[PDB]
DNA sequence: CTCTGAATCTCTTCCGACGCGCCGCGAAAA
RNA sequence: UCCGCGGCGCG
DNA sequence: TTTCATTATCGGAAGAGATTCAGAG
């Protein structure tokens, strides 16, 4: 009669009815629809399972729940499902994609008959039909798995949360995998802190042959030692020698070369191709391939598979036999093995239509034709005959010395045609043709000065590499590790680097101590396997998580108790010789949520000598230089002072325009301290950038008694802005206006008024608590129009009610940046609107 | 409109009606060609047609 | 001989074959050449034997 | 009289009328030159190193 | 096992009397 | 009116 | 005073050019 089917996408949606036609209908369930609870609309462990809606004493008994704007979304899919006679869930292949079909089932009902799981690799014609051919069950088995992930996130977070709230800082968040990330990037920094660059020098040597041709060589033995001389005056020394001494070619070798493409593209390989090649981090990677999977030219882009099927490969074996012929063909497929617990079953991410060039891709984003380009070149790449290059290396000796030169040039080049390198390699040269035994003339000789390279900084995907390399995470978790690792303040980005914030090693050490198995790699690692055990139905989950809900339960109950009894360790604070420009005390140094800062003691002490006075620690950030290459790191280490009571180095504040503040590497384990004078362009205060509206003058970060706020460096200029809770600023501070005579409705707060780009919007007094919003109505305006500043007045004017006498709500236009009123019946938009015209409200059908 | 009158005024296969005689009229009116759209042209006509 | 001979394998690279061979000149596409091929063969639009 | 055009452009005689006149002058393939002067590549005048 | 040359295949081009006679009819350009 | 194209026959 | 992810908003002949099999290295 008439068959629906639910997809997550509403471009999934449109693309997946272009081949299924009349006799289907298509709805989005956009997210989510179902999860378990987030706001608050042995008393204590009552209130925590509330708040977790999970009971891990009851057998985890779990509370699920319906988020705020789906109820509309689950009226339609349920009054589509009762209109429909079988129901056809088309989520993707993998377990969040079973999870959001299990929560379509179990809200919808009716499963024993009128349910059908449809799984497709890619949404075309024949892969759509053979799907709708043979549909399955829901897998519950990976459901379960998806359920168990989640269970203990929510654990580990909200019953870590309160403990490092009170120990070390209020505002801090934990996860399973989040911490073991920012453990890593941690070491990593601990790592490079505690590493000495050494000095190296290196000599390069410049010929001529008799028959005129040139070379160029580079020197490494002395005495048939390595030659590696440590000073200049030594290097002056082996170059006075080497001039001296008289040069042969007493070695001449070669031998042929092939050079292969790589595997098509898993998700980790393909955010480290976009970030290295394009420039592209995580996030753009993924929304982009994202983008390009719902509009349909690629496959999924989640994947650990390196798997294609015979289709893709007949299809792109038959483009290199027509385009580029049989010597790229090559005789028969390449092969690519992906790890034995891979999801062998998908595919890798490939082009579904080999032919679609990205130029063609008219709908796509220029960004996105470079990830479709590079996706694209990969996969035909990967199929094709190696390239093929022949290879010459030479030795020439003159006293003590020997020097070498290695050269490769390049005679087939089939796959290298497809996927160019970005740039010529040292070795991408041209050796001449050196008789064995050959004679050589000789040209003046360069010396070169070298730093031992520190253990160097990961990047986004480097780090995505690093997780992939010990199995912490999985493909569908690494976006949302790289994220959420920078959302919640223990590292930053920067540079395309990253770099670890001091509370991040603050909260890495206190875990390590006091969490050991949750932080140990191996663990975390075991556990994902357990997961994947699950969702192989090798294993119960409830069991597992139950397993690992004793053992953190009893490290928590270890970890809550005194630091004496061994009970994690409180916030600490390291003084030093400073005057509090309020009371000229000793003051120490602090790590907030916020960064590192200077404090006085007071602080500590109740409110009759109680002091509030800080000092920021504008940092000098790092400025690598991006013309030093491989040396850039290295010499930041050599910039930085060394600690005088241990080799760690040592991290750099600023305290006034007349001082400089040195910190050690392992503060506050550590409590060596300098300070430096000079003249010193100080900021006052140090963090993000953010451009004034009122001034276009530079604007920044600052703390005080109502926590953090953003205000602008110009002194003629007072505006500040100000920090909320899922945004990097909040929208220009122009009239704030608060109203009583609104209360709120989820919460006991009253509604205030508020300006931005976003629009007018009306939003609650005790903000970051209640984060209770709603567009406002005109008739509330017109009943509060004698508040509003006078430039809003407009909208008061604007009509109240629709030809039906519907009721009308102030909605931004955010294609034309006006405000508009508009009029909504049963919650649906009635298709009708005003706008302001030249002092006057024009009114008509949407 | 247009399609009918070109079809019935510039075909090949519309040629002038001769009216010489009634023979004449019976001859052309009975007249079987190979030619026009679809047959053959008479410069690439071999014996074997 | 002749399946010795064709280069093709499956259907869809006879189908970028004919393609290819009845429009010189343009890309070859899943959905343009399945359209075509059906709607000149197999559909009264463009084919009817009377 | 005479035109002068706002571009240069080629004869067709000598483009085309086999065998190619000024293929022959050039080391090129005619189909190459032919679609280049119809603007769907470039032709490269070499300086430096690449 | 690979590379080059030679030979065939595939495509493109050119062209099939000539002299009349008769008939009709041009246009999204003005 | 003198231009061009298509069809038909004669020798 | 809070912490969690993860969304998706005509026939024949000749000439030139291109791909194919056979011989040498
Ligand atoms: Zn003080
Ligand atoms: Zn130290
Ligand atoms: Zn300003």
């Amino acid at each position: 009669g008439k068959a629906l089917v639910i997809v997550e996408s509403p471009a999934k949606a449109k693309t997946i009815n272009k081949y299924l036609g009349s006799d289907y209908v298509v709805k989005s369930s956009v997210g989510h629809i179902r999860d378990l609870p987030t706001s608050g609309s042995k008393d204590e462990r009552g209130a925590l399972v509330n708040r977790m809606g999970v009971d891990p004493w009851h057998n985890w008994e779990a509370h699920y729940e319906v988020l705020p704007g789906k109820e509309k979304v689950v009226s339609e899919l349920k009054q589509l499902a009762e209109k429909a006679d079988h129901i056809y869930l088309a989520t993707d292949l993998d377990r969040e994609g079973e999870a959001i079909a299990w929560h379509l089932r179990e809200v919808i009902g009716g499963d024993d008959a009128r349910y059908s799981r449809v799984v497709f690799n890619e949404i075309t014609k024949n892969a759509i039909r053979q799907a709708f051919n043979k549909p399955g069950e829901l897998n519950i088995d990976r459901v379960n798995a998806q359920q168990a992930r989640r269970f203990m996130d929510r654990v580990v977070g909200y019953m870590v949360s309160p403990l490092l709230w009170k120990k070390i800082a209020r505002g801090l968040s934990a996860g399973r995998v989040q911490s073991v990330a920012v453990r890593l990037v941690v070491e990593r920094e601990r790592e490079i802190k505690a590493f000495v660059p050494e000095e190296f020098w290196e000599v390069d040597a410049s010929t001529t042959t008799p028959s005129g041709e040139a070379l160029a060589l580079q020197v490494t033995h002395q005495n048939d030692k390595p030659f590696r001389p440590v000073n200049k005056e030594q290097t002056q020394a082996a170059v006075s020698l080497l001039e001296k001494a008289r040069y042969s070619v007493l070695e001449r070798e070669d031998k042929p070369t092939t050079s292969k493409p790589g595997a098509p593209f898993i998700t980790s390989t393909l955010q480290q191709a976009a970030s290295t090649r394009l420039g592209f981090g995580v996030k753009k990677t993924m929304m982009m391939a994202q983008r390009l999977y719902e509009a349909g030219y690629i496959t999924y882009m989640r994947t650990d598979s390196t798997n294609l099927s015979q289709d893709a490969v007949n299809m792109v074996r038959g483009y290199i036999s027509d385009n580029f012929g049989k010597k790229y063909l090559p005789e028969s497929p390449n092969q690519y093995a992906s790890k034995e617990n891979s999801q062998e079953a998908h595919e890798a991410i490939r082009p579904s239509d080999v032919n679609v060039m990205a130029e063609s891709l008219k709908d796509m984003e220029a960004d996105a034709q470079k990830l479709y380009q590079l996706i694209w070149r990969q996969f035909v790449a990967c199929q094709m005959t190696p390239a093929k290059y022949d290879s010459t290396t030479l030795t020439v000796g003159a006293g003590d010395f020997r020097l070498k030169a290695r050269g490769r040039i390049l005679r087939f080049d089939g796959w290298t045609k497809v996927m160019p390198a970005l740039r010529k390699g040292d070795e991408d040269r041209i050796l001449p043709a050196v008789n064995k035994g050959d004679a050589l003339t000789l040209v003046e000789l360069t010396p070169a000065q070298h730093f031992t390279k520190p253990p160097a900084r990961f990047s986004e995907a480097s780090l995505v590499k690093e997780l992939e390399k010990r199995g912490i995470g999985r493909p569908s978790t690494y976006a949302s590790i790289i994220s959420t690792i920078q959302d919640r303040g223990y590292v930053r980005v920067e540079n395309r680097r990253f770099y670890a914030e001091k509370m991040g090693e603050i909260v890495t050490d206190r875990l390590e101590e006091n969490f050991r198995e949750l932080m140990n790699y191996d663990f975390t690692a075991q556990m994902e396997n357990s997961l994947d055990q699950v969702a192989n139905h090798e294993a119960e989950w409830k069991a597992v998580l139950d397993h690992f809900f004793s053992d953190f339960t009893q490290q928590l109950d270890k970890a809550e108790k005194d630091p004496e009894e061994g009970g994690m360790r409180p916030n600490q604070m390291v003084l030093t010789s400073i005057d509090c420009p309020t009371c000229g005390r000793k003051m120490g140094i602090r790590t907030a949520s916020t960064g590192v800062f200077l404090g006085c003691s007071g602080y500590a002490l109740p409110p009759k000598e109680r002091c509030k006075t800080t000092i920021n620690l504008v940092p000098e950030n790092e400025v690598l230089n991006v013309l030093e290459g491989e040396d850039a790191e290295t010499n930041a280490l050599r910039a930085k002072r060394r600690c005088p009571k241990c080799g760690t180095a040592m991290d750099s504040y600023l305290i006034d325009p007349k001082r400089k503040l040195h910190v050690c590497g392992n503060n506050p384990t550590c409590d060596g301290y300098e300070i430096e004078e000079g003249e010193f362009r100080i900021k006052g205060y140090d963090g993000p950038i953010v451009e004034c509206e009122k001034c276009g003058s530079e604007m920044h970060l600052k703390m005080g008694r109502f926590g953090k706020y953003m205000a602008c460096t110009n002194e003629e200029c007072k505006n500040t802005r100000k920090i909320l809770r899922n945004g990097e600023v909040a929208p220009p501070k122009e009239d704030p206006v608060p109203l009583p005579e609104l209360p709120c409705e989820k919460s006991d707060a009253y509604f205030v008024l508020r300006d931005g780009a976003a629009g007018v919007f009306l939003a609650a007094n005790t903000f970051p608590k209640s984060r209770e919003t709603r567009a406002p109505l005109v008739e509330e305006l017109y009943r509060f129009r004698d508040r509003l500043p006078e430039k809003l007045r407009y909208l008061a004017d604007a009509p109240q009610q629709d030809p039906e006498g519907n009721k009308t709500m102030v909605r931004f236009s955010r294609k034309t940046k006006q405000q508009y009123v508009s009029s909504e019946k049963d919650g649906k938009a009635t298709g009708w609107s005003a706008f302001y015209v030249d002092g006057k409200w024009v009114e008509g059908k949407k | 409109s247009a399609a009918v009158k070109e079809f019935f005024g510039s075909s090949q296969l519309s040629q002038f009606m001769d009216q010489n005689n009634p023979l004449s009229e019976i001859t052309h009116k009975r007249r079987i060609s190979a030619l026009g759209p679809g047959g053959l042209t008479r410069e690439r006509a071999g014996f074997e047609v | 001989e002749t399946l010795r001979v064709d280069p093709t394998n499956d259907r869809l690279s006879a189908l970028v074959e004919i393609y290819r061979m009845m429009r010189p000149g343009e890309p070859p596409t899943r959905e343009a050449a399945e359209s075509l091929f059906e709607n000149l063969f197999f559909s009264e639009d463009r084919y009817d034997l009377s | 009289g005479h035109i002068e055009l706002a571009s240069p452009t080629a004869h067709i005689w000598f483009l085309k009328s086999l065998p190619s006149r000024i293929g022959l002058l050039l080391d090129m393939p005619l189909r190459d030159i032919e679609r280049v002067l119809y603007f769907e590549s470039y032709v490269v005048i070499e300086g430096g190193m690449t």
